[PDB]
């Protein structure tokens, strides 16, 4: 779940 | 923080305002040296292209030019180098009808290379009296004033070799002497000038821009 | 009987020698040894002038020590306001190739000149608002390098054909044509009494004249190179030059005796401008290495830098009542110190 | 692990960052006294660097421990300013790029425009429009909590169709706007340079052809090869939904390292590699 | 022509030597008195006071 | 140098009417101008000023929101647009130059002007109304200020002008201390703030007039009440 400069 | 003051800060920034407008309108402006000898190259390139230092100024294909031409005023050029320091590019006329003056004009091409102030100002080189010389050097072989020059006496290779003498003094890196060999009789001459002038500025801006 | 005056000119060269090494008794440096050094004299900027675009040639402070003109090779003669940095006129120039600039000491007129062998002379206080130039001098063969103001009438003017002049403003002409220097003559000063002034030239050499005489009086060489700047002491009994050669020496009228050499290892370059303080105990010289140092005169050492400005310092002023200096450099700026 | 060699190549990028831009800034402000725009721009974007890579070590602490160890207006503000200094740089070198195209291929045009003042309002014109493009981050920032089961800093709550709109919008504007006007731009000017009539017959023309072609190459590519990976691994992950993995994870911290390492080697190749900057540095 | 300006130059020459050119030590002792009496003249040699400064 | 205006006339109340000046021998770009009624029977009073440039335009509060000024510059001209006109506007109108810089001399120059007849500040306080003097001897005038006009710059600002009986008013003294141009060195002015003096040692003939104060610490320009001189 990655998305931005941060992956969830 | 008073009245009159007030209005003479106004009047200062008017006046800076028209001294920027002037400055913004100097822009457009070529300032080309001009360092060649007196024999009879300075007279055709003054006129063609139209007692303290003389200033001429032309218009093309959207620059103006101002020519200035130093001679005849009979001082030391250690004074002169230095206040014609900007310019964009130094025009050398060489005249190849005596032999004699050519060493004198050769040392003084050297000089003008290697001045400190002139370190990185491209110069653009004329060889004048082209159709006088060629008729002249069959009579006259490339011989006297060039003992070491060993070649046949053709107009051509002579030419050549003495474009290759001048441009061996250059001795400096971004700089470049654009050569070209003008008749002052019949020429198209201002426009070679603005091609060779817009070269300088091309390389110039590339230093501004550091791609070098 | 060129032989013979060769040799007498020889003969009285030698005899000048040995009269000025008979005056010579003791060095300057060993009588002021007594006097308590100067201490570290640091100045910062108070000011910086903007607005020329081209490199600056000259300068000259005004007699009531606030408005000065500045030339520039842009071709504007701006006189600046010192106090609130402001532009009291811009005055174009028929030629940008001006060496010099003049403050009249009524402060009516302002002359300038250079590569164009023409002294202009511009009326300030006119009915109109303009300021318009109020004669052309002409008659020179050489580029003007220095011009300073007798009167609103007279004017001095060293060209480069190695020769001075004295120009009548109202009448236009010559009266008075100072000749038999053999360098490229560079700087003139005015003596206080105005009626002595001393020109030094590219032959290391500085020649007094007299404006009544109008005939060289004393010669004083023993320069290594070109005189650029010079600058009479306060008293008028003395003076200072700069030369190309990295020292300024001091000079006296009286004593015929160079008193004291001005030179640090560390400086290598020319000199540009130079000028003595209100009391002569300060010397302030500019060089071309990007710096100012300030010389005490009877000490000989260098008491003060002068530091910011970019590019080589070409001219340099002190106010009349001596409080304020300019230095106005290549880099398009003119900085005022305290 | 990779958790660790990942916090130790972003630890390592930040010192480089830091050090290269301090040094940078550090020899505008002391010997270039920002005279020529070309300083002005290389300054901008310094400070805009500069900053993106202080931005950087917060997304170490992100990455070393899965929960934010932070709050969430700071969170917010991380994201506003790495925002404004990525969006800012990107711009930057594209005005640079315009710049040289204007100077190079018509010197005259350049000097209708060119201009110190011309050059500052570019530079504030360039920051505000950083602002107000960050603006919907600065708006819609936050916490989510993640996979692993903690919070993490994302930029759009309601929805995830404004997922792929915001990140079509982000990445169509960081490349067709920058990535494809400063290539025409560069191309350009090695057009308008072999255009020269001028024979140049000696070495100076080959010389002063090969640096101009190698310089415009090497950012080009550079820029490419560090903003390219993220953007389609970005996208990918937007349009089609993958199945968790330490690898995809360890891939996007690797390729967000990538970008801020280009970050890092901007002004490395428009300040050391100049030729009038690298006499002035080297003159002390 | 040249016997002319040789003959001009030698009479140059003689009258700048028929000068009286005083000792160094009295002129170096006047110029030291005259810096010495003005000292307080010059803002330069004493820092002078801000209210006294108009270029602050 | 010759200012030379028109426009004057009989306007009904509550009209409106322009009136121009051309200036000839004068360089009109740099210049910033001012606009100064004179009542039939009182003292001048101010009314418009344009600057140079129209950089600021600045009005009296008699006629503030009621009267415009503008410049040609390409055309030579001053326009004052007047509307709204009333029976105490009735005056003869000047215009007047003044350039602003460093010990420069404003108001040197007053024009002809022209008759017009209509179908807080700082207050100038001249205790006498008139003197009656004898030539050769010398004669005081003083004007008193409400608020000093000594600023921080070191100068005093305070102007003195002579109205000439059928003529142009000329400028004396400016700044307290310097003469006009073409002024007799007889004419001389000083004093401090709220005690201003001028002084004619051996007076002559032609020096007759109404005496004017006039300040410039701020903008109105509240002109002085007047002194007349009697032969």
């Amino acid at each position: 779940x990655c998305f931005x400069k941060t992956c969830t | 923080l008073s009245a009159e003051e007030r209005a003479a800060l106004e009047r200062s920034k008017a006046i800076e305002k028209n001294l920027k407008e002037d400055g913004i309108s100097a822009a457009k402006d070529v300032k080309l040296l001009l360092l060649g000898a007196d024999n009879s190259g300075k007279s055709t390139i003054v006129k063609q292209m139209k007692t303290g230092i003389v200033e001429t100024h032309f218009t093309f294909k959207n620059l103006h030019f101002r020519l200035f031409d130093v001679g005849g005023q009979r001082s030391e050029r250690k004074k002169w180098i230095h206040c014609f320091e900007d310019v964009t590019a130094i025009i050398f006329c060489v005249d190849l009808s005596d032999y004699n003056r050519m060493h004198e004009s050769l040392m003084d091409f050297d000089s003008i290379c290697n001045n400190k102030f002139f370190i990185d100002t491209s110069i653009i080189l004329f060889l004048n009296k082209k159709d006088l010389f060629g008729e002249k050097i069959k009579k006259s072989p490339l011989t006297i004033c060039f003992p070491e020059y060993t070649g046949p006496n053709t107009y051509e290779d002579a030419a050549a070799y003495i474009q290759a003498q001048f441009e061996s003094k250059n001795r400096s890196p971004n700089k470049e002497i654009y050569c070209h060999m003008t008749c002052a009789t019949d020429t198209n001459n201002a426009q070679v000038i603005f091609d060779a002038v817009t070269d300088i500025i091309i390389a110039n801006n590339l230093r501004g821009c550091g791609l070098y | 009987e060129l032989d013979q005056l060769r040799q007498e000119a020889e003969q009285l060269k030698n005899q000048i020698r040995d009269a000025r090494k008979a005056c010579a008794d003791a060095t300057l440096s060993q009588i002021t040894n007594n006097i308590d050094p100067v201490g570290r004299i640091q100045m910062r900027t108070r000011r910086t002038l903007r607005g020329h675009l081209a490199k600056i040639y000259a300068m000259h402070w005004g007699t009531d020590s606030r408005l000065l003109v500045s030339a520039s090779q842009d071709g504007k003669l701006i006189i600046w306001d010192s106090y609130t940095t402001n532009k009291v006129h811009a005055i174009p120039l028929r030629s940008s190739w001006v060496m010099t600039c003049a403050y009249a000491p009524s402060g009516n007129y302002v002359a300038c000149g250079g590569l164009d062998n023409i002294c202009s002379i511009y009326n300030l206080k006119t009915r109109e608002g303009n300021v318009r130039v109020s004669r052309e001098l002409a008659g020179h063969t050489g580029y003007l390098s220095c011009c300073r103001f007798l009167d609103d009438n007279q004017i001095v003017t060293s060209s480069g054909d190695t020769t001075c002049a004295l120009w009548d403003i109202e009448t236009g002409q010559q009266t008075t044509t100072f000749t038999g220097h053999t360098g490229d003559v560079m700087s003139l000063s005015l003596a206080p009494d105005t009626r002595l002034f001393v020109s030094g030239a590219c032959d290391a050499s500085a020649k007094l004249w007299d404006v009544r005489e109008g005939m060289c009086r004393q010669t004083f060489t023993g320069h290594e190179s070109d005189i650029n700047a010079i600058c009479f002491f306060p008293n008028g009994n003395a003076f200072a030059t700069g030369s190309d050669d990295a020292t300024c020496r001091l000079f006296d009228l009286r004593a015929d005796q160079e008193l004291m050499t001005y030179s640090h290892d560390n400086i290598i370059c020319g000199i540009t401008s130079v000028s003595f303080s209100k009391s002569g105990r300060l010397l302030l010289a500019g060089y071309d290495d990007f710096n100012c140092n300030v010389w005490d005169a009877l000490k000989a050492d260098r008491a003060g830098v002068l530091a910011g400005h970019d590019n080589r310092v070409s001219c340099l002023g002190v106010t009349d009542d001596g409080m304020a200096v300019a230095t106005g450099s290549w880099d398009s700026f003119l900085k005022i110190w305290n | 692990t990779s958790n660790a060699v990942l916090t130790f190549i972003y630890f390592v990028v930040c010192i480089i960052g830091l050090c290269g831009n301090t040094l940078v800034i550090y020899v505008i402000l002391r010997y270039a006294k920002m005279k020529t725009i070309t300083n002005i721009y290389i300054l901008n974007l310094a400070i805009a660097d500069e900053l993106f890579m202080l931005g950087l070590p917060f997304l170490a602490m992100q990455v070393a421990l899965v929960h934010w160890p932070f709050g969430k207006a700071i969170c917010r503000v991380v994201m506003t300013v790495d925002g404004i200094n990525q969006f800012t740089s990107i711009f930057c070198l594209t005005v640079m790029s315009i710049d040289r195209y204007l100077a190079v291929v018509h010197p005259i045009k350049s000097a209708k425009w060119r201009r110190p003042r011309t050059a500052k309002m570019i530079t504030m014109a360039v920051w505000g429009v950083s602002l107000l493009v960050i603006l919907p981050i600065m708006i819609y920032a936050g916490l989510r909590s993640n996979q692993w089961g903690r919070s993490s800093c994302t930029i759009n709550w309601p929805g995830g169709a404004w997922y792929t709109g915001f990140i079509i919008y982000t990445f169509i504007l960081g490349f067709l706007v920058p990535l494809t006007i400063i290539c025409l731009c560069y191309l350009f000017i090695i057009i308008k340079v072999k255009s020269s009539g001028i024979r140049v017959g000696s070495s100076k023309r080959k010389k002063s052809e090969k640096k101009v072609t190698r310089m415009v190459s090497i950012v080009v590519a550079v820029f490419i090869f560090c903003w390219l990976p993220f953007y389609i691994f970005n996208v990918s992950s937007v349009s089609m939904a993958i199945s968790p993995t330490p690898a995809l994870k360890g891939m996007f911290d690797f390729v967000v390292v990538l970008t801020y390492a280009n970050s890092c080697a901007n002004p490395i190749l428009y300040a050391f590699l100049s030729d009038n900057f690298k006499k002035s540095f080297q003159n002390v | 022509a040249s016997i002319a300006q040789a003959r001009k130059l030698v009479e140059q020459l003689k009258m700048e030597a028929n000068i009286d050119r005083i000792k160094v030590s009295k002129a170096a002792a006047d110029l030291m008195a005259y810096c010495e009496a003005h000292a307080k003249e010059d803002p330069l040699l004493t820092p002078v006071p801000a209210s006294e400064n108009p270029f602050r | 140098v010759q200012l030379v205006e028109s426009g004057g006339g009989l306007v009904q109340p509550g009209g409106s009417r322009k009136l121009s000046c051309s200036a000839s021998g004068f360089a009109f770009s740099s210049f910033g101008m001012h606009w100064v009624r004179q009542a039939p029977e009182k003292g001048l009073e101010w009314v418009a000023y344009i600057s140079s440039g129209s950089g600021t335009i600045y009005y009296a509060d008699t006629v503030k929101g009621r009267f415009t000024i503008s410049r040609d510059d390409p055309k030579n001209t001053l326009f004052l647009q007047m509307t709204s006109l009333r029976s105490e506007d009735t005056a003869m109108y000047y215009c007047v130059r003044s350039i602003y810089y460093y010990g420069s001399s404003p108001f040197d120059f007053w024009g002809q002007g022209t008759t017009l007849t209509v179908s807080s500040d700082i207050v100038m306080t001249q205790a006498t109304s008139s003197v009656p003097v004898t030539p050769g001897e010398s004669v005081s005038i003083s004007c008193r200020s409400s608020k000093s006009l000594l600023h921080s710059n070191g100068n005093t600002y305070l102007y003195w002008f002579l109205q000439r009986p059928g003529q142009s008013p000329q400028l004396l003294i400016y700044r307290m201390s310097n003469l006009a141009s073409g002024v007799p060195d007889r004419f001389s002015g000083s004093g401090s703030g709220t005690a201003f003096t001028l002084t004619i040692s051996r007076l002559e003939a032609e020096d007759v007039g109404v005496y004017y104060c006039m300040q410039h610490l701020e903008y109105p320009l509240t002109f002085g009440a007047g002194t007349k001189l009697e032969l």
